[PDB]
């Protein structure tokens, strides 16, 4: 559903690969 | 033509023994891979 | 000084190890002539420079070698590594490490102290074979 | 080995952070005119001039490249005889090659590989005592030619 | 959001989709594609004088086969099919007879009309030299007088 | 679409229409090929570093068993020339060698008694195979059995 | 004499069949075995073309099936060939090749550069007094060198 990517894909921006 | 198999026999006798006394004498003496391949070899 | 022949006996054995692949790459196999003798080829080279390397051993274990500044490593890194590698392939490594467990001696009788008898053993049987070895050929 | 991304970061890539980095190395003696300094602090080119005026093991730098390749060398002062050359590669510390073992490696490898191929050919004789060693539509052609002429 | 809906759908698909190594480690609509191709050869050779003793063809998936008999076991009869047809008087072709014949039948194909020449002349030598390997085969083995 | 039609003849008539409507030696030769390819590898690259290792001192005499990318690489007077103090007379005083010497001279015994046994089991049958076919020739030559000749041939009429 | 200036078919100057400039040939009797031992090859390959429509006996038999091809009136070549196998300690054209690149170094002229690659010497000495062309045109420690190098590349065989 829309309402999961709409509060899961914010946190996709701010990440530098694990190191 | 006996000849030939006199000095060839003969050569074929003489490396037969003593290519295996030296064969004895470098068993019981990378070296080590050298000497395993020197004696399959021989 | 040695390394210059060095180079010379890995070059054949690169020459004489392509023409066996050459010899091995047909569908029926030729000759074995050919084959024994690229094969004594192949081993006069290794035993050869195996000889030579012997005999310098202290003498390159007295110097360092390692890339001067001018040297292209801004680009490439990994191969500067691959080109001084002292570590040596997992394959012999890992099969001499397992022939050093299958040698009939290990590190428990580092701990008993107790290996100079069996070489002593070892080169006396030397010994008793080499004079066997005269009085069968005599 | 010996990995420290921590203190790149936090200090850069330079002489003097290499010389803290490599005196955070377990290869670092404790009788170097370095923790001298060390000591004295507690009572580029000036730093081995400072080195000048102590004795004992030393930590010499050797070719300068930004930012990678960097040689560190161990030499211990009296004229000065070295000790080992150590190099920086990718933020890794290197061992003295000592060609001579390096040498031994590759031919044992191509050893091993013969004694592969010099079994199998030999799985393959055929022994004869008279034979020796062994190993286990153009009519219809000239029809055509003879026909298109 | 892109890769929100990727990882929704399990994985991240641009990334073999767009890598080459990586994707290299990660049926009826192909039959009508060949009935296509008969229906530009008919009309060619629907327009084109056709000789006689090629009147009689079986257009087949695909190609069109057509006979004469003769023998040697077998009848002579081809497979014919190929592509270009913007020019009406020379017809390039790709047949075959049902590796030198191969390459002789895309040889004389590569330039309509002169296919049957060419096959007439072979099927006559065949015939001729049918003749001979019978006379040899008189003049070994039931020849009694040679004068 | 001319680019289908060949893969999928390779990889794949109008019975297959309605059907699909109604729903030894030779890898001794690869074991050859590979194991004189990884022979070649480490040949070659024992060759590239003992020239590069070589162009340390080098009046560039031994920059000719580069190739044309280490040439561009490397360069001539370059790299470290510095010694250190002698390693291999301590390692020598120690006794830990002897023993991987004994081994790897053990197992060349053990192997050069298996191939000898091998052999020996070989030689033992062409020995019985060929000592009857001529226990079966004696039968066939004296001075009354005619025989001539690279296999023994025989005129009748 | 042999002071660097031979006769008129033999000066520095030649002129090849087609009309070129080229310098003169001189060979030490190393690869001078290796080249009529290897065209006699190629010259058996071409009698046998036609047709269809340790180190002493190898030596002596391949003179023999090579005297089959010629008409039996050229053994002095073959007794040559004797002599040079004889008198020769190199083998294999890639060694003579880094001899080549040995004597080619030092920029001398080919005849002296053959006539040191053709003798046997341990010291300097021994040729400038068997060469007298070579006594001041190349150092003696050079030439040491050389002997050095060709010292480490003969081989028993």
């Amino acid at each position: 559903n829309s309402t999961e990517l709409l509060d899961y894909a914010t946190k996709l921006s701010k990440f530098i690969w694990p190191a | 033509s006996n000849q030939a198999l006199y000095e060839k026999l003969e050569q074929t006798r003489t490396i037969l023994s003593v290519k295996l006394a030296e064969l004895i004498n470098m068993t019981t003496i990378a070296v080590a891979t050298t000497s395993v391949m020197m004696v399959n070899n021989q | 000084q040695a390394l210059d022949a060095v180079r010379m006996r890995l070059a054949q054995l690169t020459h004489s190890l392509r023409r066996i692949r050459d010899e091995m790459s047909k569908a029926e196999l030729p000759q074995w002539y050919t084959l024994q003798s690229q094969l004594n080829v192949t081993l006069s080279q290794l035993v050869s420079v195996t000889s030579t390397l012997q005999h310098f051993q202290e003498t390159l274990d007295s110097t360092v070698v390692y890339p001067l500044p001018k040297f292209p490593t801004t680009s490439h890194e990994s191969l500067v590594t691959t080109l001084l590698r002292k570590k040596n392939i997992p394959e012999v490594d890992e099969w001499m490490k397992y022939v050093r467990e299958t040698s009939g001696v290990t590190t428990a009788l580092l701990k008993d102290e107790e290996i100079e008898k069996l070489l002593q053993q070892d080169r006396e049987i030397t010994n008793w074979a080499r004079t066997t070895f005269r009085n069968e050929y005599g | 080995q010996w990995k420290s991304p921590e203190w790149i970061q936090v200090f850069g890539l330079r002489t003097e952070n290499v010389l803290d980095y490599f005196a955070e190395s377990p290869f670092f003696d404790k009788t170097s005119n370095n923790q001298v300094i060390k000591m004295q602090r507690q009572f580029y080119m000036q730093l081995e001039e400072e080195l000048m005026k102590l004795d004992g093991t030393e930590y010499v730098l050797s070719s300068v490249r930004e930012p990678d390749f960097w040689v560190i060398r161990k030499q211990r002062r009296t004229e000065i005889i070295p000790l080992q050359d150590y190099y920086i590669i990718g933020a890794n510390i290197y061992q003295s090659p000592t060609i001579f073992k390096i040498v031994q490696s590759r031919l044992m490898s191509t050893s091993y590989h013969l004694n592969s191929t010099l079994e199998s050919l030999y799985d393959l004789i055929e022994f004869q005592p008279s034979q020796g060693v062994h190993y286990k539509t153009e009519m219809l052609d000239k029809l055509m030619v003879t026909s298109i002429r | 959001l892109v890769t929100a809906l990727e990882v929704l759908s399990l994985g991240r698909p641009n990334l073999p989709t767009h890598n080459f190594k990586l994707s290299g480690v990660s049926i009826g609509l192909i039959l009508q594609r060949l009935k296509d191709l008969n229906l530009t050869v008919s009309i060619k050779i629907a327009l084109m004088n056709i000789p006689k003793p090629l009147n009689s063809y079986h257009i087949k998936n695909g190609r069109i086969y057509f006979t004469v008999p003769n023998e040697f076991e077998i009848q002579l009869s081809t497979v014919n099919r190929q592509s270009p047809l913007f020019f009406v008087d020379l017809k390039l072709l790709f047949n075959t007879e049902a590796p030198r014949l191969e390459k002789l039948i895309n040889e004389i194909l590569l330039k309509l009309l002169s296919l049957y020449n060419f096959l007439h002349k072979y099927v006559l030598t065949l015939q001729l030299y049918m003749v001979h390997r019978e006379f040899l085969k008189l003049a070994n083995g039931g020849k009694f007088s040679k004068s | 679409l001319e680019q289908l039609i060949p893969i999928i003849l390779r990889q794949r008539e109008k019975e297959l229409q309605n059907e699909i409507k109604q729903l030894q030696f030779v890898k001794r030769r690869r074991d050859m090929l590979e194991h004189i390819n990884l022979a070649m590898n480490e040949s070659s690259l024992a060759l590239e570093f003992v020239s590069l290792l070589l162009s340390s001192v080098k009046e560039s005499t031994g920059m000719s068993s580069m190739s044309p990318f280490l040439r561009k690489v490397v360069k001539p007077s370059s790299l470290n020339s510095d010694k250190i103090p002698y390693v291999a007379p301590t390692k020598k005083e120690y006794i830990e060698l002897d023993i991987l010497n004994k081994g790897w001279k053990l197992q060349s015994l053990n192997e050069s008694k298996d191939l000898l046994r091998a052999s020996f089991n070989k030689l033992s049958s062409i020995l019985q195979n060929e000592h009857d076919y001529w226990n079966k020739i004696m039968q066939s030559i004296s001075n009354k059995d005619v025989i001539f000749k690279k296999l023994l041939a025989i005129k009748y009429g | 004499a042999a002071t660097l200036q031979l006769g008129q078919e033999f000066q520095l100057k030649q002129i090849n069949h087609q009309g070129e400039e080229e310098e003169l040939i001189a060979l030490n009797l190393s690869e001078a075995r290796l080249v009529i031992k290897e065209a006699l090859v190629e010259r058996r390959r071409a009698f046998k073309r036609s047709q269809k429509k340790t180190r002493e006996k190898e030596l002596e038999s391949i003179d023999v099936l090579l005297e089959q091809t010629t008409g039996g009136n050229n053994k002095d070549l073959k007794n040559t060939m004797q002599y040079l196998t004889n008198f020769s300690r190199f083998r294999d054209q890639e060694t003579v090749g880094a001899v080549i690149q040995l004597l080619k170094s030092t920029g001398l002229h080919p005849f002296e550069v053959a006539q040191l690659g053709s003798l046997a010497c341990d010291t300097a000495d021994e040729a400038k007094t068997l060469i007298p062309s070579l006594n001041n045109k190349i150092s003696d420690d050079e030439l040491e060198r050389i002997l050095k190098e060709l010292s480490n590349l003969e081989t028993l065989y």
